[PDB]
């Protein structure tokens, strides 16, 4: 239909992709928003997922220590799943390299500060997956983020954030 | 700037002065006029690429005197003039810093 | 960087699976043929979420086969390569004309005029190391590139970068 | 006039910005040329060097890194040459 060309980039002026945009609806008929992730939070969500289905596997044969971590879910993943997921190997050696917090109370503060401040999600998350104490070193970094956002308020987040986070 | 402030002021036949003073701070804008600021602030942007490429220097020499948020008058002299001549009044004039958003020539560019 | 969404997907049953124990025959099925899985539309296909209560709930068998179609929705983790900012990924792999950074899961690639010229480049290192300061290519190399564009094709991901920036390449 | 120069002038402006690129790769028993990213996807496994898909031939360089300094002197001299045809169309833009 017209070929519908549509060039988009991909940024952080709320410059983002009509693929995966904000306000989707979900399969029962409500709105579906984007879900943007955190390095952080995609590190403690990985886990959570992963203890879920074991002990649902736990019951259906009955019916944050990154170095253990790492090899006992790569054990749990080659005792049902493949072995190919050398990619998914090296995305959570990703996740355990830079994310922000090691542990998980961290991040739930965070998420529980930005659930008060209702910043734009997709720009937070990116911050979030990034791992940085300097505002001013983030704006010169991505000049979206210079252009968008003021460094006093940057930083007054970025320390408020900085004083909680693991620091490596 | 050079008249004494207890002089003697006069005024002759300005009984339509209100023209004047309404077109002292009116303006009007067309299309060729856009599209004359859009081939000057290519051009300028050219000369910015330009100056940035062969000497970096005078445009971070500016780039720092805006970051101590120097002004026309601070910089300039009387022999050389201003290019934007101060559209407003003095007494409403702003004279802090520029902000680091339009502080960079590509920045303001940009802008 | 990774997403979140509701996806859906549609799967063939072959007849002699029509056994009185199928719905988790099918969430197996949904297992391995989500993890571990690349496209176009969402990228890398990272694992499985809301593992419980699934939507399958119907199937429709094909007229010419005695194959079963099922239609399968789901909520996920993916990958989207994006383009135009920093990511701090690592090196594996290096060329004569560049290094071949893995950034997780896929393998970005900076061409020789993509790395700047005054970056002091020796060909005589093992692997060729486009170093000035200190982003020399070893087993980590935390080299901070910018996806210039993750080219999108058919489902074998591939993307262009360049650390032609400051900080960029440098951490 | 004034569509023609500034077809020229879009052409060798893309032309530079082109050979700006890098040269990409050819197959000379097809006399195929190759981008850089078709070399990045007909790469062998050593991760050294890139084959030909049909004719299974290691891709060679193609040649226009040099080209880039030429095209920009040629469009240089080129806009000197054509500079009173601009002088001369500004002062038409100027008259009516």
């Amino acid at each position: 239909r017209l070929k519908k060309v549509e060039e988009e980039e991909n940024a952080a002026t709320l410059q983002l992709g009509q693929e995966f945009q904000l306000k989707q609806i979900n399969h029962q008929g409500e709105e579906e928003e984007l879900i943007a992730l955190n390095l952080s939070e995609a590190r403690l969500v990985i886990k959570e997922a992963l203890v879920e289905r074991r002990r649902a596997f736990k019951r259906s044969q009955k019916k944050e220590t990154r170095e253990k971590e790492l090899e006992s879910i790569d054990v749990l993943l080659e005792q049902t799943t493949g072995g190919n997921n050398k990619d998914l190997k090296n995305t959570m050696q990703y996740l355990t390299n830079f994310s922000r917090f090691r542990d998980q109370e961290t991040v739930g503060a965070v998420i529980q500060l930005l659930k008060s401040t209702g910043l734009h999600p997709f720009e937070v998350a990116q911050l979030g997956s990034l791992a940085c104490d300097t505002a001013d070193e983030a704006k010169t970094l991505i000049p979206s983020l210079n252009n968008k956002i003021s460094d006093d308020e940057l930083e007054r987040i970025l320390k408020e954030l900085s004083n909680l986070e693991t620091l490596y | 700037n050079e008249v004494s402030k207890d002089s003697i002021v006069i005024f002759d036949e300005a009984h339509n002065i209100d023209n004047v003073c309404i077109e002292s701070l009116s303006l009007d804008l067309t299309t060729d006029a856009l599209r004359r600021a859009t081939r000057g602030a290519n051009a300028l942007d050219e000369r910015i690429s330009e100056v940035r490429k062969v000497d970096s220097q005078k445009l971070q020499d500016e780039y720092e005197k805006l970051v101590q948020g120097l002004h026309s008058a601070d910089i300039l002299t009387d022999q050389e003039e201003p290019f934007v001549e101060t559209p407003v009044l003095p007494q409403d004039l702003l004279t802090e810093a520029i902000p680091g958003n339009i502080r960079r020539a590509e920045h303001f560019v940009s802008f | 960087m990774f997403f979140i969404k509701d996806l859906s997907l549609n799967i063939t049953l072959h007849p002699s699976f029509f056994g009185p124990r199928m719905k988790q025959y099918l969430k197996t099925k949904l297992l391995e043929e989500v993890e571990g899985s690349c496209t176009g539309k969402f990228g890398y296909i990272l694992c499985v979420l809301d593992y419980d209560n699934i939507d399958i709930q119907r199937g429709r068998i094909l007229p010419t086969d005695g194959s079963a179609e099922f239609n399968v929705k789901y909520r996920a983790v993916v990958f989207k390569p994006f383009k135009g900012e920093v990511v701090d990924g690592t090196v594996v792999s290096c060329s004569q004309h560049g290094f071949e950074v893995q950034v997780g899961p896929m393998k970005v690639f900076v061409t020789k005029h993509l790395m700047p010229q005054d970056l002091t480049f020796n060909a005589g290192s093992n692997p060729p190391s486009y170093q000035s300061s200190e982003d020399v290519i070893t087993i980590k190399s935390r080299i901070r590139v910018k996806i210039e564009g993750c080219i999108s094709q058919v489902s074998s991901i591939h993307a262009i970068g360049s650390i032609k920036e400051d900080y960029l390449g440098a951490i | 006039i004034k569509w023609k120069v500034h077809q020229v002038v879009q052409r060798l402006k893309d032309d530079l910005d082109k050979n700006s690129e890098p040269n990409g790769y050819m197959c000379p028993i097809c006399l195929t040329k190759y981008t850089q990213l078709e070399a990045v996807q007909l790469l062998n496994f050593d991760r050294t060097e890139f084959l030909c898909s049909l004719c299974d031939e290691p891709l060679v360089e193609d040649d226009s890194g040099k080209k880039n300094k030429e095209k920009q002197d040629k469009l240089n001299r080129l806009m000197d040459q054509i500079q009173p045809i601009i002088d001369s169309l500004k002062k038409i833009d100027d008259s009516r």
